[PDB]
C-alpha cells in the first residue's frame, strides 16, 4: 500500500494530461528564400525550415566523411539539397543554436 | 648584451605584457651575474659554497629588482593608459628601491634606493621619448 | 559545554582593570598604525604572487581575445 | 605571597584618573554619563 | 564636563526615565533631521525636481 | 651538505611565526585522542609552564600583538619534550593493532 | 536561583546564546555565521512580502514582478533587497566556508558534512529562485540546467522528464520551482540549528588553532555587541548597492520577457553560479562533466580525509597558505572564466585551471602537509 | 564581427546623487507621444505615473484623453470604447507581435520599459545607436537594413527620426539632434526608473545615518572589549 | 537649425590618430577597391576610429545643448 | 557502547521517542498527540502538492483547482485528502483538547 501510495505522487509529479495534448503541424514553404530559417514552435521546441543556399551546399560537400565523431550525410538524411528541416535543438543541452 | 637589450625595448610599451617582465627578469639575472663574478674573484670566498651562496644572492636581488619593475611597469601601464609619461617608471624605480631595501633588510637604504633608482627610471624611459643616442654620434 | 570544568589551572594572576576607568581608544593614531602596518608585513609576500599572477593572465586574456578576434589577414 | 603588587594602568587611564591621590567620587557622575550617552545616542539611531 | 555629570544624574540614573529619554530624543532628531536632509538634497540640484518648476508654472 | 639542511630548517623556523608569540615546538600539536593522553601524561611543572605560555598566545593574538624582539624563543633552545611520550602513545597503538590482527 | 537557569527554553538559549563559552581570540572571520544567519532571516521576511505580491505563471510572471517593482510602495526596494541579499547572502557564504577550510575547523566532521549539506540546499534555492522572474536569461538557464541533469544516463532522462512537469519548460515548471524556492529555506533554517547543534558539542574553534580550553570568556555581552557590529556593517553594504549601484550584479538579460526563440549570446547564468559552471563546459564530455562538476563539491566533502600535518592551523604554516591563496585565485579564474564566452583561449585557460584547482587540493596541500611533517622533527 | 563599445558621458544624472531633469522628461514623454508611439509599445507605465513627474494632474488628463481606448464590454457585451484619463496604459500600437513583425521587414520592434536597464549599457547605447547611422564598405544591405555600429550585426531596420520629424516642441528650445535624442534618452531612463529621485533620497538618509552611527557602534565595542585589551597576566608558582 | 553635434563631430578631429586611423582606412579601402571580390573588407579600421572620434567628441559635447 | 545515548541528536531522539517514561496506564484517548502530528505533517505533504499544481489570482484560481481535479494524475484524491484531512484534524484537536480537560492535565 505504501509504493501505491509512492506511485500515486510520484505520477502526480510525472507530467500534465492537457500538456499530454501535443500536436501535427502544417508549414507553408513559399514564403521561404534562399538561406532563410524560419523557426515556427511546436512540441515546446524549435522547429527550423530552412532554404539553404548553393554556396553553403559547398561548404557541406566539402564536409569529411571519416574525419568526424559521426558520419550522417546529408544526403542520407534529408529529401533535397537546399530544404532542411530539423527539431532546432543541440542535443547536448537544448538551446537555440543560432 | 644588445640582443636582451633590444627586446626590451622592442616591446611598444603599451602593453604586450609578461613578456616585459620576462626580458627585466633576464637582465637582472644577468647584471646579478656580472657583478657577483667580480666579487667572487674579488674576495676567495673558502668555502666555495659560500661563493655559490653570493652569487646567488647578488642574481637574485637583481632579478627580483627587474621583475618588480617590470611588473609596476606594466601595471601602471595598462591603468593610466598613457604610455607616454616617465611617471609610471618614476614608481617603477621607487618599487625597485624599495624591495632593495626590503632584501637587504634595512630601511634607509630602502629609501635612498626608492629616490635615486626613480630618478634614473624616469630619466632613461624619458631619454628613450626623447632619443638620445647610445654614448656617441660619433660623427661631427 | 558547561562552563567550570573545562581544565586545571595552578600559579596565574589574572590583573584586569574596569571599563570606566580606562579610556576608549588608548594611542590609537600612535600604536594602530604601525600594528596595522606590521600585520600588512606579515602576509602579503605570500598573499600577491597569486593575484597579480591572476591579472597578467587576465591581461593577456582579453589581449589573446582581442586581437584573434581582430584578425587582419593578407588580400 | 605578599609581593603583589599590579603594574602601573598610566598608560590607559582617563585623563580624570590619571591623578593617583585626588578622589574619584567627584569624578563618577561625568564618566558614567559620557559613556552612556554614547549609548543613547546609538540607541537612538538605531531607533530611527 | 559637569554638564554631562548633571545629565547623568536627571537622564541616566533611572531606567525608565533614560527609555523615556531616548524617546523624545529620536522623535525630535527624527523631525529635525528629516527637514535638513531634504533641504540637502534640493540645495544639491536647486533646479532640477519637480517641485519648483511645478508651483512656477 | 648537512649545513644546508640545518640553514633551511632554521629560516623555515624564523619564518614559520610560532616563535613571535613566544610559544615553542610542543605546544601546537593537534589533539587526537593520542595527544590527549600524551597532555594527560606530563610532568606537572611542565605542565603549568605549558598552560603558561599558551595563555600569553591566546592573549596576544586576541589584541593581535606580537612580543618584543627580545623574547623570541630562540632555534633550538626550545624543549623538546613531547616527541618520548607521544612516541610511546603511538607505539601501544600500534602495539594494539598488532596485536589484534 | 534564577529563572534563566529553570525555564526549559530559556535552559537551552542560555546554554546557546548567552553563556556560550567561545574563546578569548576570535578575529574578525567568525562574525560571518551570525553574518549568514542574519542574511538568511532577512531573506525569508523579504521573500514573505515578495510572496504576498506575485502570480506565478507564464503569461503573468513578468507582468508581477514589473507591478511589483512599480505599483506597491516600496516594493521595488523589497525586490531589489531579495536579489542582492542573495549576493551578500553567497558572498558570507564563501567567506564563512573558506574560513572554516582555512583555520583548521574542517576536523569537526559532522558539522562539516551538516555544512555540504547546507550549501546544497542553498544552490539549491537560489537557483529556483533564480528561475521565478521568468525572462530570457531565466529561461535559458533553466533549459541548460536542467538538461545538465538529463545527462545520466537511463534514469536521468526520465528523470528531467519528470521534474519538469512537461515535455518542455512550461508553467508547471514555473510553479514546482516556486513551491521549491519557497520550502527549501526552512529547512536551511533547521539545518542551520542542527549544524549550530554539533558546534556547541564539540566546541569552538581559536584562530591559532591551540586547543584554547584555558582563556574562555562567555558569549555576552562581547561577541553579542560584535556581531550587532557585524550586521550594522551587512546592512551597510546591503543598503550601499540597492541604493546606488542595482545594475552592478544586474544582468541586462533578465529583464526582456522570457523569448522562447531568440536566446542571445549572453547566456551566462548567475554570476556566482560562474565558478563551477565553467568547469562543466571545460571537460569535453557530457556525462563525464556533470560527473565532475558534482565530483568537486564531493572534493569539498572529502577536504577533511585529507589532513595528516600535525598543527591545524595555517596561520603558523608558510607553504600551506600560499597553496591555499593560489586555491583563491584559482577560484577566481574559474569564476572569470565562466564569465566570458567561448573560444580557443580561454578554453585552454579554464582547462588549466580546472586541473589546477584539483591538483591544489589532492596532491599539494597533503605534500606540503608531508613536507613539514617531516621538516620539523615531527 | 565586432561590438562597438558605446561611449561615456558626463550625464546630468551621472553622479551618485543627482535627480533627474523632469523639464527633460516632460520634452522627453512629448518626443514619444510624437514618433516613438508608433513603432514601440511602452505598456508598463500608465498616465497616473506621470501625475507627479513632469506632467501636472490636469495636463496629463486632457493628454489622455486625446488618445482613445477600445475599452471592452458594456451593458450589450461587445463593444465600446472610452476617453481614458487615469488607470490607462500607453494604447499599444501594434497588437501582435507577428503584426508587428509584419508591418517592418521583420523583426519586431522591442518595448520600450525597461530598455535603459536591459541593453548591456545603459541611455548611453541607445543615443548612440540613436544618432550613429553612417554607410558601409560594401556589406549585403538586404534592401530595408540600414548600416549602424552601435548594433550586433549593425543591420537595423528602424528608419532614424534624429532629425527627421521635428516636432515643433511646446517652448521653442531649437529642434536640433542632440538635444531631442539626449531628452527622449532621459525619458526612457525614467520609464525604466520610477523611484530614481526617492532612491537616492534614501540613500543620502542612509549615507547620514551610518556616517553618523556607526563610529558610536564601533566605540561601544571598543569600550566593552577593553577590559580584554588591558587584562595583563602574570605567573605565581611555588 | 544646425546641431551642436555635427559641429563638434567636425571640431574635434583636426589633427589626431583618429586622422591617422583615417588614413590607415583609405589604405586598406584602396586595397579592397583595386582588388576585385576577394574576403577582406576593411572595417575593423571604421570601427575602431568612429569609437574614438565620438569618445574624443563626447569629451566635450554637452557645452551648448 | 551506544550511539543511541550519546550521539547529540540521537541523545534527543532518545529523550524524544524511545526513553519517555509514560505512565503505564492510558487507554486509547491518549494517541491524539501524534495522531494531530501525522494529520499535520500529512497536511502539509497534501497541501505540497497542491501548491506546487495551483496558481493564485482571481482569474485562475477556480480554474487551477478544476485542472488538479483533471489533469493531475490522482489530483482529485490529493486535493481530498487536503480538505477531509483538515476536517479529520478539527476533530483529533478536540478530542485532544477533551482529554485534556476531562483527565485533569490542565493542571500543568
Ligand atoms: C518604426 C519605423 C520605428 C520608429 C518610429 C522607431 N523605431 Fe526603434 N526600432 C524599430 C524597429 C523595427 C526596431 C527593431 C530592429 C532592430 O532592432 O534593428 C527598433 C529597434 C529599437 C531599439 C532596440 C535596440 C536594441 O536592440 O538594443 C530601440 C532602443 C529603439 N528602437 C528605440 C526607438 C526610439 C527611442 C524611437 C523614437 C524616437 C524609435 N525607436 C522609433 C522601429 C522604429
Ligand atoms: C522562504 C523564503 C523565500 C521566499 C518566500 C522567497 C520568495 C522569492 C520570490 C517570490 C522571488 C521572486 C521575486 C523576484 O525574483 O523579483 C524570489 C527570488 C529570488 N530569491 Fe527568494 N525567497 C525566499 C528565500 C530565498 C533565499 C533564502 C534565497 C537565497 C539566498 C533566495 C534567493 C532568491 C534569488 C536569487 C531570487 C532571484 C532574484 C531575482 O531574480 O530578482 N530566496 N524569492
Ligand atoms: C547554511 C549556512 C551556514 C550557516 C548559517 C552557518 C552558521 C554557522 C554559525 C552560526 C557558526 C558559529 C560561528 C562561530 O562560532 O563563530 C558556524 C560555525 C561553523 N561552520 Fe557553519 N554555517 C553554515 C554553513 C557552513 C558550511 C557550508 C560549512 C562547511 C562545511 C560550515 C562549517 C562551519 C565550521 C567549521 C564552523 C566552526 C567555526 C570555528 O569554530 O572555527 N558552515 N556556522
Ligand atoms: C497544535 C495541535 C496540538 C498538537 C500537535 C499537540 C500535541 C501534543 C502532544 C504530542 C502531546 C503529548 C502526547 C499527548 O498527550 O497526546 C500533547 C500533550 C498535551 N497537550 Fe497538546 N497538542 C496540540 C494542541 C493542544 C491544545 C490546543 C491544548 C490545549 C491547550 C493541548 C494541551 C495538551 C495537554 C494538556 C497535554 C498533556 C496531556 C498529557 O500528556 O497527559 N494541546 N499535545
Ligand atoms: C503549509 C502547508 C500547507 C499548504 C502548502 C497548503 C496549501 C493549500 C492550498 C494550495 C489550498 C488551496 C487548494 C484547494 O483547497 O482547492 C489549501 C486549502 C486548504 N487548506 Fe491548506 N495547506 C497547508 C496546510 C494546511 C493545514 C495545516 C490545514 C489544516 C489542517 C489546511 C487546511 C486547508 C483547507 C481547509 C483548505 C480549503 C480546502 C477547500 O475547501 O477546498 N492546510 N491549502
Ligand atoms: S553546445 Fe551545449 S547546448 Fe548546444
Amino acid at each position: 500500500a505504501a509504493k501505491n501510495v509512492v506511485s500515486q505522487f510520484v505520477s502526480s509529479m510525472s507530467a500534465s494530461a492537457d500538456v499530454l495534448a501535443m500536436s501535427k503541424i502544417e508549414i507553408k514553404l513559399s514564403d521561404i528564400p534562399e538561406g532563410k530559417n524560419m523557426a515556427f514552435k511546436w512540441r515546446g521546441k524549435p522547429l527550423f525550415v530552412r532554404h539553404r543556399t548553393k554556396k553553403e551546399i559547398d561548404q557541406e560537400a566539402a564536409v569529411e566523411v571519416s574525419q568526424l565523431r559521426d558520419p550522417q550525410h546529408d544526403l542520407e538524411r534529408v529529401k533535397k539539397p537546399e530544404w532542411v528541416i530539423l527539431i532546432g535543438v543541440c542535443t547536448h543541452l537544448g538551446c537555440v543554436p543560432i | 648584451a644588445k640582443t636582451l637589450l633590444h627586446q626590451y625595448w622592442d616591446i611598444p610599451e603599451g602593453t604586450e605584457c609578461h613578456r616585459k617582465t620576462y626580458a627585466a627578469t633576464s637582465i637582472g639575472g644577468a647584471s646579478g651575474l656580472v657583478v657577483s663574478a667580480y666579487s667572487v674573484a674579488l674576495k676567495t670566498p673558502t668555502s666555495f659554497l659560500e661563493g655559490v651562496a653570493r652569487t646567488g644572492r647578488y642574481t637574485f636581488t637583481a632579478a627580483a629588482i627587474g621583475a618588480i619593475f617590470g611588473l609596476t611597469s606594466c601595471i601602471s601601464a595598462q591603468v593610466r593608459e598613457k604610455p607616454d609619461d616617465p611617471l609610471n617608471y618614476l614608481i617603477g624605480g621607487c618599487a625597485g628601491g624599495l624591495t632593495l631595501g626590503a632584501r637587504t633588510r634595512s630601511y634607509g637604504i630602502g629609501a635612498a634606493a626608492c629616490a635615486y633608482m626613480g630618478l634614473t627610471a624616469a630619466l632613461v624611459k624619458m631619454g628613450q621619448l626623447e632619443g638620445w643616442k647610445v654614448f656617441a654620434e660619433p660623427k661631427v | 559545554r558547561q562552563f567550570g570544568h573545562l581544565t586545571r589551572v595552578r600559579h596565574v594572576i589574572t590583573y584586569s582593570l574596569s571599563p570606566f576607568e580606562q579610556r576608549a581608544f588608548p594611542h590609537y593614531f600612535s600604536k594602530g598604525i604601525p600594528n596595522v602596518l606590521r600585520r600588512t608585513r606579515a602576509c602579503i609576500l605570500r598573499v600577491a604572487p597569486p593575484f597579480v599572477v591572476f591579472y597578467l593572465v587576465y591581461t593577456w586574456g582579453t589581449q589573446e581575445f582581442e586581437k584573434s578576434k581582430r584578425k587582419n589577414p593578407a588580400a | 605571597h605578599t609581593d603583589i603588587k599590579v603594574p602601573d594602568f598610566s598608560d590607559y587611564r582617563r585623563p580624570e584618573v590619571l591623578d593617583s591621590t585626588k578622589s574619584s567620587k567627584e569624578s563618577s557622575e561625568a564618566r558614567k554619563g559620557f559613556s552612556y550617552l554614547i549609548t543613547a545616542t546609538t540607541t537612538v539611531g538605531v531607533a530611527y | 564636563p559637569t554638564l554631562t555629570a548633571r545629565l547623568y544624574s536627571l537622564l541616566f540614573r533611572r531606567t525608565s526615565t533614560f527609555a523615556l529619554t531616548i524617546v523624545v530624543g529620536a522623535l525630535f532628531f527624527e523631525r529635525a533631521f528629516d527637514q535638513g536632509a531634504d533641504a540637502i538634497y534640493e540645495h544639491i540640484n536647486e533646479g532640477k525636481l519637480w517641485k519648483h518648476i511645478k508651483h512656477k508654472y | 651538505s648537512s649545513k644546508w639542511l640545518e640553514g633551511i630548517r632554521k629560516w623555515y623556523y624564523n619564518a614559520a611565526g610560532f616563535n613571535k608569540l613566544g610559544l615553542m615546538r610542543d605546544d601546537t600539536i593537534h589533539e587526537n585522542d593520542d595527544v590527549k593522553e600524551a597532555i594527560r601524561r606530563l610532568p606537572e611543572n611542565l605542565y603549568n609552564d605549558r598552560v603558561f605560555r599558551i595563555k600569553r598566545a591566546l592573549d596576544l593574538s586576541m589584541r593581535q600583538q606580537i612580543l618584543p624582539k627580545e623574547q623570541w624563543t630562540k632555534y633550538e633552545e626550545d624543549k623538546f619534550y613531547l616527541e618520548p611520550y607521544l612516541k610511546e602513545v603511538i607505539r601501544e597503538r600500534k602495539e594494539r593493532e598488532e596485536w589484534t590482527k | 536561583i534564577n529563572i534563566r537557569k529553570t525555564h526549559p527554553l530559556m535552559k537551552i538559549v542560555n546554554n546557546a546564546f548567552i553563556d556560550l563559552p567561545a574563546p578569548s581570540n576570535i578575529s574578525s572571520w567568525w562574525n560571518f555565521g551570525s553574518l549568514l544567519g542574519i542574511c538568511l532571516i532577512l531573506q525569508i521576511l523579504t521573500g514573505l512580502f515578495l510572496a504576498m505580491h506575485y502570480t506565478p505563471d507564464t503569461t503573468t510572471a513578468f507582468s508581477s514582478v514589473t507591478h511589483i517593482c512599480r505599483d506597491v510602495n516600496y516594493g521595488w526596494i523589497i525586490r531589489y533587497m531579495h536579489a542582492n541579499g542573495a549576493s551578500m547572502f553567497f558572498i558570507c557564504l564563501f567567506m564563512h566556508v573558506g574560513r572554516g577550510l582555512y583555520y583548521g575547523s574542517y576536523t569537526f566532521l559532522e558539522t562539516w558534512n551538516i555544512g555540504v549539506i547546507l550549501l546544497f540546499a542553498t544552490m539549491a534555492t537560489a537557483f529556483m529562485g533564480y528561475v521565478l522572474p521568468w525572462g530570457q536569461m531565466s529561461f535559458w538557464g533553466a533549459t541548460v540546467i536542467t538538461n545538465l541533469l538529463s545527462a545520466i544516463p537511463y534514469i536521468g532522462t526520465n528523470l528531467v522528464e519528470w521534474i519538469w512537469g512537461g515535455f518542455s519548460v512550461d508553467k508547471a515548471t514555473l510553479t514546482r520551482f516556486f513551491a521549491f524556492h519557497f520550502i527549501f529555506p526552512f529547512i536551511i533554517a533547521a539545518l542551520a540549528m542542527v549544524h549550530l547543534l554539533f558546534l556547541h558539542e564539540t566546541g569552538s574553534n581559536n584562530p591559532t588553532g591551540i586547543p584554547s580550553d584555558t582563556d574562555k570568556i562567555p558569549f555576552h555581552p562581547y561577541y553579542t555587541i560584535k556581531d550587532i557590529l557585524g550586521a550594522i556593517l551587512l546592512i551597510l553594504i546591503l543598503m550601499l548597492l540597492v541604493l546606488f549601484t542595482p545594475d552592478l550584479l544586474g544582468d541586462p538579460d533578465n529583464y526582456t520577457p522570457a523569448n522562447p526563440l531568440n536566446t542571445p549570446p549572453h547566456i551566462k547564468p548567475e554570476w556566482y553560479f560562474l565558478f563551477a559552471y565553467a568547469i562543466l563546459r571545460s571537460i569535453p564530455n557530457k556525462l563525464g562533466g556533470v560527473l565532475a562538476l558534482v565530483l568537486s563539491i564531493l572534493v569539498l566533502v572529502i577536504m577533511p580525509l585529507l589532513h595528516t600535518s600535525k598543527q591545524r592551523s595555517m596561520m603558523f604554516r608558510p607553504i600551506s597558505q600560499c597553496m591555499f591563496w593560489i586555491l583563491v585565485a584559482d577560484l577566481l579564474t574559474l569564476t572569470w572564466i565562466g564569465g566570458q564566452p567561448v573560444e580557443h583561449p580561454y578554453i585552454i585557460i579554464g582547462q588549466l585551471a580546472s586541473i589546477m584547482y584539483f591538483l591544489i587540493i589532492l596532491v599539494m596541500m597533503p605534500v606540503a602537509s608531508i613536507i613539514e611533517n617531516n621538516l620539523l622533527k615531527w | 564581427d565586432l561590438e562597438l563599445h558605446p561611449p561615456s558621458y558626463p550625464w546630468s544624472h551621472r553622479g551618485l546623487l543627482s535627480s533627474l531633469d523632469h523639464t527633460s522628461i516632460r520634452r522627453g514623454f512629448q518626443v514619444y507621444k510624437q514618433v516613438c508611439s508608433s513603432c514601440h509599445s511602452m505598456d508598463y507605465v500608465a498616465y497616473r505615473h506621470l501625475v507627479g513627474v513632469c506632467y501636472t494632474e490636469d495636463e496629463a488628463k486632457a493628454l489622455a484623453e486625446e488618445v482613445e481606448v477600445q475599452d471592452g464590454p458594456n451593458e450589450d457585451g461587445e463593444m465600446f470604447m472610452r476617453p481614458g484619463k487615469l488607470s490607462d496604459y500607453f494604447p499599444k500600437p501594434y497588437p501582435n507581435p507577428e503584426a508587428a513583425r509584419a508591418a517592418n521587414n521583420g523583426a519586431l520592434p522591442p518595448d520600450l520599459s525597461y530598455i535603459v536597464r536591459a541593453r548591456h549599457g545603459g541611455e548611453d547605447y541607445v543615443f548612440s545607436l540613436l544618432t550613429g547611422y553612417c554607410e558601409p564598405p560594401r556589406v549585403s544591405l538586404r534592401e530595408g537594413l540600414y548600416f549602424n555600429p552601435y548594433f550586433p550585426g549593425q543591420a537595423i531596420g528602424m528608419a532614424p527620426p534624429i532629425y527627421n520629424e521635428v516636432l515643433e516642441f511646446d517652448d521653442g528650445t531649437p529642434a536640433t539632434m542632440s538635444q531631442v535624442a539626449k531628452d527622449v534618452c532621459t525619458f526612457l531612463r525614467w520609464a525604466a526608473e520610477p523611484e530614481h529621485d526617492h532612491r537616492k533620497r534614501m540613500g543620502l538618509k542612509m549615507l547620514l545615518m551610518m556616517g553618523l552611527l556607526l563610529p558610536l557602534v564601533y566605540a561601544m565595542k571598543r569600550h566593552k572589549w577593553s577590559v580584554l585589551k588591558s587584562r595583563k597576566l602574570a605567573y605565581r608558582p611555588p | 537649425l544646425v546641431d551642436p553635434l555635427t559641429t563638434v563631430r567636425e571640431q574635434c578631429e583636426q589633427l589626431e590618430k583618429c586622422v591617422k586611423a583615417r588614413e590607415r582606412l583609405e589604405l586598406c579601402d584602396e586595397r579592397v577597391s583595386s582588388r576585385s571580390q576577394t574576403e577582406e573588407d576593411c572595417t575593423e579600421e571604421l570601427f575602431d576610429f568612429l569609437h574614438a572620434r565620438d569618445h574624443c567628441v563626447a569629451h566635450k559635447l554637452f557645452n551648448s545643448l
